[PDB]
């Protein structure tokens, strides 16, 4: 409770506000090995 | 310590108890002229 407004009834008229001006997120390249220029050093084959 | 000084005191006080009153008037029993209103204005704490 607060009464203090007797009509004297500053603090009545403030408007300050925050805001979020935005959001920024990245992404990540995925790489692919068999696209570098290594790996012609290598003879890849799959083995399950 | 007890001695009666063959004198004598009469008490006196006085009280005060809150009632509740009724008031009776006549008709047309006052006359009342009415004036116009008038705006003066002051400075205060903030604000006029």
């Amino acid at each position: 409770f607060f009464k203090q407004i007797r009509s004297d009834d500053n603090s009545l008229y403030s408007a300050q506000f925050d805001i979020l001006l935005g959001t920024y997120c990245n992404t990540l390249n995925f790489v692919r090995f068999l696209e570098l220029g290594l790996s012609v050093a290598c003879i890849c084959t799959k083995f399950p | 310590t007890g001695f009666h000084p063959g004198i004598a005191f009469t008490v006196v006080r006085q009280d005060r108890f809150a009632t509740e009153q009724l008031l009776y008037a006549e008709r047309a029993s006052e006359s009342y002229f009415v004036g116009q209103i008038q705006v003066h204005h002051h400075d205060a704490i903030g604000g006029v």
